[PDB]
C-alpha cells in the first residue's frame, strides 16, 4: 500500500495564459444587402444565436488591463482594412495649379466675414490639346497665400498628392464580434465594482464577446457602454501626473449637432473616365453649424463626478476646470464624424467652473474641414465630396479623458484639462473585462495501483 | 445533493409585517436554471402553495390566495431569496418549508427542506 | 412546463473541487478538441495550428503504450525525492493547478522513464513469445 | 381549474397487506401527474415522477398505472414505514393542485 | 555537483552499428517527425505536405493490423527466392542501409500478401465469434 | 579540508550478524556523498549512490541513510562476501577526498 506507482490521466482541466490570433464574426442581418461600406465586408462568418455562459466557483484570478494584448492587434486590423478599402479610386494629381480667388458677399453675417472664397482656374480636358476655365468655392482652412494681384495655392501641394474618395461608400459603423479558435478560452470577470486591476473571485467563460462599434473621436467618447452603480475613475498610477485618467459615467447625456446650410453639386471631366466633384451654388442665407446640450443635466453630472473624485486627494481641497492648454488644431478641439462629414467644435464653454470644500441650453459653434490626415500619419490625405441637403444627428456622451496639471507643494487645489490624442485609449475603454487562456490536457499523479502484465 | 435552509422570527403579532429568507446552493451542477418554491404546512391538512421563482430573474410569480400581501425578492449577491407578508394574522399558523428543483436529465430531484414554525398570535 | 428548466453539464467548470472529484468528469473535455483578402487569411493559420496541436498529443500518448484509453497504469515506481505527502490529503484537499505548480520542476525525467520502461517490456515479451 | 379525488380517503390498512390507492382527476389531463409521500417529522418527497412513469430509484414495492383522469398505485405489501400520506399532483396549466392526502393508518 | 557532465542519446548517429544495436534506439527517431506576403505560402505548403506524409504512413500501418505497437509479427512465410542468406550473417554483420538497397526490388509484392492475409483472417474469425 | 571520519575503524563479528557503519563529515555537505567497496587486488566500485539511491545490481541487504554530517550503512545479514573495506567519498566542491576506511573481520 505504501509503495506506489505512477499513473497517467487525460483531459485534465488545467490552463495557462498565452497569445494567439483572433477572428471575426458578424450578424447575418448586415449581410442582407448593404454591399457598400468600409467595414462589414462579407468575409466574416455568420454568427449564431442563443449564446451560452458557463459559471465557475471557488476561483480567483488576477487581471491587468494596462499590460494587455489584443488591442494593438485590432488597431492594426482597422488600419489595414481602411487602407484596403481606400485603394481603388481616382487620383487627384493635376489640380496643383495657381488659382484666382475673391470674397463672397451674399448677405453673409458678420461672424463669417472671409470664411468662404470663390476661386477659378484652368484645367485640361480629355483631349490633350485644349484647356478650359472652371470655378468652385472653398473654405479658409484649405487654401494658403504666396508672394496688388491675388493668388492662392493648395495647402498639401508641396507635401503629397492624395486620392479622392469614391462616391458610393458608407462610413456607418455596425456591431462586430470577436471569437477565438478551438483550443482556447475567453474569460470574463463579472464583478460590478472591480477597478480594472487586481484579483477577481467571480469569473465566467464565453466564446464570443458582445457587440463592439468602432468609433473615432477625441476629447470625448460617444455611444459607449453605461456603468451600473456609479461614475467610476480608472488610471495606471493616479499619483503620477504624466498618465491620463479615464472617467466612465453612470447615465447618458444627449447632444444635438446640426448644419442648417444648403448645398448643391456639380461634375467635371478631367480625362478618360476621370470625373471630379465640386461645390455648386448656395441658395439663401448662411449660418454656422452648431451643437446643443442641456444645462441641468451637465450640472448634476459634474457635481456627482466631483463628489466621487474627492475620495483620493482629501476633502479639504479645491477643484478648478480649465479648457485645453493649446497646440495643434487636432487635439485642442473635439473632432467627430456624422453623416460623412467632419466637424471641429470648440469646447471652451464646458470645462469652466470651480468647486470648493463643504430649460436653458448650452450652445457651442463648430467649423468644417475638407482635407483630413487621421491616425497622425504623413503623406496620406483625402478628399470629402460635398453632400446635398441639411444634416442632423443625435448621440450620447458616456465618458471623459482627463489629465492632471502639475502643481507646487500642497496648495490645497488641483486643476485638470482634457487630453487624449492616441486612439489606443478609445479601444482600451471597452476591452478591460476579457482575458484569453490556453488548455493543457495532460496530467500525471501517483497512485497505489500497479499495472498488470 | 443540494442543502437548503430557512429561518425566521418567533410568533409575530397580527397587524405586523412578517419576513423570511431562504438560502440554497448550486452544488454539483455547474450551470442551470434552478427553480425555487415556497410552501407551508398548516395543521390538520396537507400542503399549501405560496408561489415560486426562478434563479435567473427577480420577477416573481405568486399564488391566488393572497396576492396583495405577498412580496418575493431574489438576493443575487448570496444566491438567496426573501419572502415577506404584510397584514399578518393568526390564520398563518403553519410550518413553512423552502423547496427547490432541478431538471437533471428527466429525473427531477427535490430537496423540500426541514420546516420552521411560523405561527402568528398576539 | 411551468417550473421545469434545463440543467446541462458544460465546459471546464469543475476546476474548483478536490483533486479526486474532478477526475470523475473528464470525458466531456476530451470531446471538444477538433471542433469544426487579409480579412480571412488568418483562419488557415488557426486551423493548421489546431490540427498540429491535436496530432502532437496523439503521438505522445501513442508512444507511451496507453493509447485508446483515458486511465492507464504503468510500472515506473514513484520516489519520495520528487515530492512528499500521503494519499489521503492529496486526494481529499487539493486542486489540479496547485499540483501543477507543485510538480513543475521534475517533469522531463518523469516523462523519460516511461519509454525505456515500455521498451524493456516489449523486448522481454518478444523473446517470451519467440522462444516457442 | 382541476380537482381530484383520492380513494380510500381514510383507510387504516393492516400491516403486511397489498394496498391500492386510486386518484381520479376532474377533466382530462392527458398524462401529466406525479405522486408524493410525506410524514410528520420531515418534509415531503417524491414517490412517482410522471405518474405513468416510475420514479427513478423508487422501490419496486410501489407500482403505478393510469391515464387521463384515472390512476392507480399498487403496493405489494404495507411496510411499517409506508404508513404515510400520499398526494397526487397535476403537472399542467396553472394553478397547481396537489393531492388531497390519503393517510395510511395502522389497524 | 562538480565533475560530472551530461550524456544524451540523440539523432541518427547510431546508424553505423550492426543489426542488433540499432533497434534499441527506435523510439527517439520516431519522435522527430512532427517537430515545430509570399514567404508564408511556401512554408505553409511544406507543413501541409509533412502532415499529409505522416497521415499517409500512419494509415498504411493501420491497415496491417499492428497499430499502436513498434513491433508486430505476421503469418506470411518467407520465400527463399528473394535472398537465401542465413540468420547469423544477417543479424550480425549486415547494416541497415545495405540491406535496404539489397531488398529494394520486392516491396510491392510483399505488401499485398500482408493485406490479404489480414483480410482473410478477420473474415474467418468473424464467423467464429458470430456462432458464439 | 573537509575531514571525514569512519567508525568503527575495525570490527570482528560472525557471519549473518546485523552490523552498522557510520561516516561523519566535518561540516554540512547536504547529501552529495557516495559509498564504495573494495577488496585488495580488485578495482574499487560504487556500492551506494547519494546515500539514498540503491545502485543497480547490489544486494538489498545493504541500506544507506542519513544527511548533513552523519551517514549510515546497515547490513541486515552479513555474508562471507561482505568481509571487505568501505570508503565514503564526497562529490562536492574541490578538492576531492576519501575516507579513512573501515574493515570487517571474521571472529
Ligand atoms: C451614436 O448612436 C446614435 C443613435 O443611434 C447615432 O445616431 C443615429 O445615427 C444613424 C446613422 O446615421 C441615423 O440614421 C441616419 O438617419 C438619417 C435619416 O435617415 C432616417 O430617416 C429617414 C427619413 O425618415 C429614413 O428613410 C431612414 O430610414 C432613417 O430612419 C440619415 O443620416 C441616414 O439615412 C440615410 O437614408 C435616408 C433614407 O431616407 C436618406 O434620406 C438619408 O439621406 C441617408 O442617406 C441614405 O441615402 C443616400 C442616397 O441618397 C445613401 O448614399 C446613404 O448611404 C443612405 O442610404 C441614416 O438612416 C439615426 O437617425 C441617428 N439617430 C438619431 C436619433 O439622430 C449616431 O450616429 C451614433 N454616433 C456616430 C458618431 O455615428
Ligand atoms: C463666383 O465666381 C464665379 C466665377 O465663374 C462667378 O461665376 C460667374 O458669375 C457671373 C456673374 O453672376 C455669371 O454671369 C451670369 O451668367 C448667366 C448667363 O448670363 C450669361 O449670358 C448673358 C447673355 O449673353 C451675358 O450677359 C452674361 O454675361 C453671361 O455670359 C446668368 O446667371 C446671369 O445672366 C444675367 O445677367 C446678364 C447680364 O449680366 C443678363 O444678360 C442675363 O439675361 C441674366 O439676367 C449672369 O450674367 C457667369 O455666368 C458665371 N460664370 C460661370 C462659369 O458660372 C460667380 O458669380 C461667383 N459668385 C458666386 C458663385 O456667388
Ligand atoms: C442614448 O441614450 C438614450 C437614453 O437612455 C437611449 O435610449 C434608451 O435605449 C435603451 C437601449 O436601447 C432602451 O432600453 C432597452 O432597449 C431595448 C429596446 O428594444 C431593449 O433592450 C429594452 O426594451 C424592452 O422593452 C421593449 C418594449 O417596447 C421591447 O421591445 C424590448 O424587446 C425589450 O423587452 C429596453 O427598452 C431605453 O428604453 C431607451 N430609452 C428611451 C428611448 O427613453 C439610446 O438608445 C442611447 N443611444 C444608443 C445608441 O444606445
Ligand atoms: C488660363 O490660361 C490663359 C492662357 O494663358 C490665361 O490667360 C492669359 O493670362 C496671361 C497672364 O495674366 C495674360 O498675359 C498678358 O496679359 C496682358 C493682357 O493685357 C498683357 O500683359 C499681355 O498681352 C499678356 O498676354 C494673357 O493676356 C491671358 N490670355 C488671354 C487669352 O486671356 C488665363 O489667365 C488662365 N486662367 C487661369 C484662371 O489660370
Ligand atoms: C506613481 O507616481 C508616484 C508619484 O506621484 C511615484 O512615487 C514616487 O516614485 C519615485 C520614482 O520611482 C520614487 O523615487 C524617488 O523617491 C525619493 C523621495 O521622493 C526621491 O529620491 C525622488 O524624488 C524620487 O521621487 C519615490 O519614492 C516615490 N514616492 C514619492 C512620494 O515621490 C510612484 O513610484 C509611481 N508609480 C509607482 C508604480 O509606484
Ligand atoms: C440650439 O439652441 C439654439 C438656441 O435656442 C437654437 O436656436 C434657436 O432655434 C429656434 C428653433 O428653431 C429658433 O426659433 C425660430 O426663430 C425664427 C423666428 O424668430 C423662425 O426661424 C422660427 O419660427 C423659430 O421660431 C431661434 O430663433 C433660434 N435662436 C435662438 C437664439 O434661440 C437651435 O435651433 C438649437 N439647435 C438644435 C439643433 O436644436
Ligand atoms: C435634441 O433634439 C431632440 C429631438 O427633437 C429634442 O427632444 C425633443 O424635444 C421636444 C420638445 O420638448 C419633444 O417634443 C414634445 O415634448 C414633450 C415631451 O418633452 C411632449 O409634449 C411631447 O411628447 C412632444 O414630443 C420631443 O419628444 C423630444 N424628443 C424625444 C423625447 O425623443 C431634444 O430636446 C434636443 N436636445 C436638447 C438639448 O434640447
Ligand atoms: C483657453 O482659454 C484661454 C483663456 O480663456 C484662451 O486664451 C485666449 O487666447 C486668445 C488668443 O490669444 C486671447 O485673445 C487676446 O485678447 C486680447 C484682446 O485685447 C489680447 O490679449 C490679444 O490681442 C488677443 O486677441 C484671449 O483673450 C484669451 N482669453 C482670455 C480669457 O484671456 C485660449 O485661447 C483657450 N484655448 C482654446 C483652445 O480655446
Ligand atoms: C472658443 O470659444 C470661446 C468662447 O468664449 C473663445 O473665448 C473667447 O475668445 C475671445 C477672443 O477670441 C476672448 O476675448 C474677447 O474677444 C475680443 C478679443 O480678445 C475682445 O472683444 C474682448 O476683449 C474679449 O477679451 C473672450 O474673452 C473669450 N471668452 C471668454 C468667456 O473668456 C475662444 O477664443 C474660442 N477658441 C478658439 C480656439 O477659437
Ligand atoms: C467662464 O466662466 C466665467 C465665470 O462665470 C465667465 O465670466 C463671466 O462672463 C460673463 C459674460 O460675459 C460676465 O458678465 C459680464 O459682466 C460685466 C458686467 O458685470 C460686463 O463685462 C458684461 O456686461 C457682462 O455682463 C461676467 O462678469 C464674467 N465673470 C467673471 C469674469 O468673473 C465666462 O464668460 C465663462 N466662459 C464661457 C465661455 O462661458
Ligand atoms: C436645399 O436646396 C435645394 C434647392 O433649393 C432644395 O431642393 C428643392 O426642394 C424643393 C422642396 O419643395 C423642391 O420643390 C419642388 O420640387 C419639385 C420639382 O423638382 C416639384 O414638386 C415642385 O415643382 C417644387 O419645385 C425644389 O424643386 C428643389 N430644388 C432643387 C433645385 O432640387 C432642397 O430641398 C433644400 N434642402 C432642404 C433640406 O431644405
Ligand atoms: C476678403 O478676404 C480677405 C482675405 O482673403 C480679407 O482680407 C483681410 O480681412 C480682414 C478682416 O476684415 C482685415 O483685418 C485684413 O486687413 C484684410 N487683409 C489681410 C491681408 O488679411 C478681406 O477683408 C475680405 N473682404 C474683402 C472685401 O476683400
Ligand atoms: C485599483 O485597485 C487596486 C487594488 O486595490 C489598487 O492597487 C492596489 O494598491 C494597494 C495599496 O498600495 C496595493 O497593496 C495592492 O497591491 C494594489 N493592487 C494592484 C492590483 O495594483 C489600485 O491602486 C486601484 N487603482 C486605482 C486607479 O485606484
Ligand atoms: C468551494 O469551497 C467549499 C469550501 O471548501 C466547498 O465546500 C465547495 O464544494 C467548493 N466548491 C463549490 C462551492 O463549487
Ligand atoms: C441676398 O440678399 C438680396 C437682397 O435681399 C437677395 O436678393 C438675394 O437673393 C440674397 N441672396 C441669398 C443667397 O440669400
Ligand atoms: C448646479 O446645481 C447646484 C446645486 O447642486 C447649484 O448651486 C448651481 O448653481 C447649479 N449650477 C452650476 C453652474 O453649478
Ligand atoms: C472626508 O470625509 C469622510 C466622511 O466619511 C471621512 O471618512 C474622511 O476621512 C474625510 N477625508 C479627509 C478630511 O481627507
Ligand atoms: C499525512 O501526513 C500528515 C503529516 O504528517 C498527517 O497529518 C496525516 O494524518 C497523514 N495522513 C494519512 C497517513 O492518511
Ligand atoms: C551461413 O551460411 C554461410 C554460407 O553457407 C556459411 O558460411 C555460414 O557458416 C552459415 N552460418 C551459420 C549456419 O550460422
Amino acid at each position: 500500500a505504501e509503495n506506489l506507482w505512477v499513473t497517467v490521466y487525460y483531459g485534465v482541466p488545467v490552463w495557462k495564459d498565452a497569445e494567439t490570433t483572433l477572428f471575426c464574426a458578424s450578424d447575418a442581418k448586415a449581410y442582407e444587402t448593404e454591399k457598400h461600406n468600409v467595414w462589414a465586408t462579407h468575409a466574416c462568418v455568420p454568427t449564431d444565436p442563443n449564446p451560452q455562459e458557463i459559471h465557475l466557483e471557488n476561483v480567483t484570478e488576477e487581471f491587468n488591463m494596462w499590460k494587455n494584448n489584443m488591442v494593438e492587434q485590432m488597431h492594426t486590423d482597422i488600419i489595414s482594412l481602411w487602407d484596403q478599402s481606400l485603394k481603388p479610386c481616382v487620383k487627384l494629381t493635376p489640380l496643383c495649379v495657381t488659382l484666382q480667388c475673391t470674397n463672397v458677399t451674399n448677405n453673409i453675417t458678420d461672424d463669417m466675414r472671409g470664411e468662404l472664397k470663390n476661386c477659378s482656374f484652368n484645367m485640361t480636358t480629355e483631349l490633350r490639346d485644349k484647356k478650359q476655365k472652371v470655378y468652385s468655392l472653398f473654405y479658409r482652412l484649405d487654401v494658403v497665400q504666396i508672394n496688388s494681384n491675388k493668388e492662392y495655392r493648395l495647402i498639401n501641394c508641396n507635401t503629397s498628392a492624395c486620392t479622392q474618395a469614391c462616391p458610393k461608400v458608407s462610413f456607418e459603423p455596425i456591431p462586430i464580434h470577436y471569437c477565438a479558435p478551438a483550443g482556447f478560452a475567453i474569460l470574463k470577470c463579472k464583478d460590478k465594482k472591480f477597478n480594472g486591476t487586481g484579483p477577481c473571485p467571480s469569473v465566467s467563460t464565453v466564446q464570443c464577446t458582445h457587440g463592439i462599434k468602432p468609433v473615432v473621436s477625441t476629447q470625448l467618447l460617444l455611444n459607449g457602454s453605461l456603468a451600473e452603480e456609479e461614475v467610476m475613475i480608472r488610471s495606471e498610477n493616479i499619483t503620477n501626473n504624466a498618465k491620463n485618467i479615464l472617467v466612465q459615467f453612470n447615465t447618458p447625456v444627449q447632444i444635438n449637432c446640426t448644419r442648417p446650410n444648403n448645398n448643391t453639386r456639380k461634375s467635371i471631366r478631367i480625362g478618360p473616365g476621370q470625373a471630379f466633384y465640386a461645390t455648386g451654388d448656395i441658395i439663401g442665407d448662411i449660418r454656422q453649424a452648431h451643437c446643443n446640450v442641456s444645462k441641468a443635466t451637465w450640472n448634476e453630472t459634474l457635481g456627482k463626478v466631483v463628489k466621487q473624485l474627492r475620495k483620493h486627494f482629501g476633502n479639504n481641497t479645491i477643484i478648478r476646470f480649465a479648457n485645453s492648454s493649446g497646440g495643434d488644431l487636432e487635439v485642442t478641439t473635439h473632432s467627430f464624424n456624422c453623416g460623412g462629414e467632419f466637424f471641429y467644435c470648440n469646447t471652451s464653454g464646458l470645462f469652466n467652473s470651480t468647486w470648493i470644500s463643504n430649460n436653458d441650453s448650452i450652445t457651442l459653434p463648430c467649423r468644417i474641414k475638407q482635407i483630413i490626415n487621421m491616425w497622425q500619419r504623413i503623406g496620406q490625405c483625402m478628399y470629402a465630396p460635398p453632400i446635398q441637403g441639411v444634416i442632423r444627428c443625435v448621440s450620447n456622451i458616456t465618458g471623459l479623458i482627463l489629465t492632471r496639471d502639475g502643481g507646487s507643494t500642497n496648495s490645497t487645489t488641483e486643476t485638470f484639462r482634457p487630453g487624449g490624442g492616441d486612439m489606443r485609449d478609445n479601444w482600451r475603454s471597452e476591452l478591460y473585462k476579457y482575458k484569453v487562456v490556453k488548455i493543457e490536457p495532460l496530467g500525471v499523479a501517483p497512485t497505489r495501483c500497479k499495472r498488470r502484465v | 445533493q443540494v442543502q437548503v435552509q430557512e429561518s425566521g422570527p418567533g410568533i409575530v403579532k397580527p397587524s405586523e409585517t412578517l419576513s423570511l429568507t431562504c438560502a440554497a446552493s448550486r452544488g454539483p451542477f455547474s450551470g442551470g436554471h434552478f427553480y425555487w418554491n415556497w410552501f407551508r404546512q398548516p395543521p390538520g391538512k396537507g400542503l399549501e402553495w405560496i408561489g415560486g421563482i426562478y434563479s435567473d430573474g427577480d420577477a416573481a410569480d405568486y399564488n391566488p390566495s393572497l396576492e396583495s400581501r405577498v412580496a418575493i425578492s431574489r438576493d443575487r449577491s448570496a444566491n438567496r431569496f426573501s419572502l415577506k407578508l404584510i397584514s399578518v394574522t393568526t390564520t398563518d399558523t403553519a410550518v413553512y418549508y423552502c423547496s427547490s428543483t432541478y431538471s437533471w436529465n428527466n429525473v427531477w430531484f427535490d430537496q423540500w427542506g426541514q420546516g420552521v414554525l411560523v405561527t402568528v398570535s398576539s | 412546463a411551468v417550473g421545469i428548466g434545463a440543467v446541462f453539464l458544460g465546459f471546464l467548470g469543475a476546476a474548483g473541487s478536490t483533486m479526486g472529484a474532478a477526475s470523475m468528469t473528464l470525458t466531456v473535455q476530451a470531446r471538444n478538441l477538433l471542433s469544426g483578402t487579409v480579412w480571412g487569411i488568418k483562419q488557415l493559420q488557426a486551423r493548421v495550428l489546431a490540427v498540429e496541436r491535436y496530432l502532437r498529443d496523439q503521438q505522445l500518448l501513442g508512444i507511451w503504450g496507453c493509447s485508446g484509453k483515458l486511465i492507464c497504469c504503468t510500472n515506473v515506481p514513484w520516489n519520495s525525492s520528487w515530492s512528499n505527502r500521503n494519499l489521503s490529503e492529496i486526494w481529499d484537499n487539493m486542486t489540479w493547478l496547485q499540483w501543477d505548480k507543485e510538480i513543475s520542476n521534475y517533469t522531463q525525467i518523469i516523462y523519460g522513464l516511461l519509454e525505456e520502461s515500455q521498451n524493456q517490456q516489449e523486448k522481454n515479451e518478444q523473446d517470451l513469445l519467440a522462444l516457442d | 381549474d382541476i380537482q381530484l379525488t383520492q380513494s380510500p380517503s381514510s383507510l387504516s390498512a393492516s400491516v403486511g397487506d397489498r394496498v391500492t390507492i386510486t386518484c381520479r382527476a376532474s377533466q382530462d389531463i392527458n398524462t401529466d401527474l406525479s405522486w408524493y409521500y410525506q410524514k410528520s417529522g420531515e418534509a415531503p418527497k417524491l414517490l412517482i415522477y410522471r405518474a405513468s412513469n416510475l420514479q427513478g430509484g423508487a422501490p419496486s414495492r410501489f407500482s403505478g398505472t393510469g391515464s387521463g383522469t384515472e390512476f392507480t398505485l399498487t403496493i405489494s405489501s404495507l411496510q411499517p414505514e409506508d404508513f404515510i400520506t400520499y398526494y397526487c399532483q397535476q403537472r399542467y396549466s396553472f394553478p397547481i393542485t396537489f393531492g388531497a392526502g390519503t393517510k395510511v393508518d395502522i389497524k
